């Protein structure tokens, strides 16, 4: 849903 | 005391528009969501901001309401330089 892949990816990149 | 507690649960269609607009926030704002988040969810503390992972399904209703009208406050004034 928002996990590692929606969200750190949006986060950290 | 409870109007900390009142606010209205966010809903599915809210949850999912909400985990989007705080992702359009530059990545030193959701170290702001994270940091709302972790304190209002003492379960993920663990979670580094770096490395964050936030579960929208775990969060109480206040925080994701906090997370809102946070984002709502960062992209509703200067945040849309791409559309």
């Amino acid at each position: 849903k928002w996990t590692l892949e929606r969200l750190k990816r949006k986060y950290r990149n | 005391s409870e109007e900390e507690d009142k606010c209205k649960p966010m809903s599915y269609e809210e949850k999912r528009q909400l985990s989007l607009d705080i992702n359009k926030l530059p990545g030193e704002k959701l170290g702001r969501v994270v940091h709302i988040i972790q304190s209002r969810e003492p379960s993920l503390k663990n979670s580094n901001p770096d490395e964050i992972e936030i579960d929208f399904e775990t969060l109480k209703p206040s925080t994701l309401r906090e997370l809102e009208r946070y984002v709502t406050s960062c992209l509703r004034k200067k945040r849309k330089p791409q559309a």
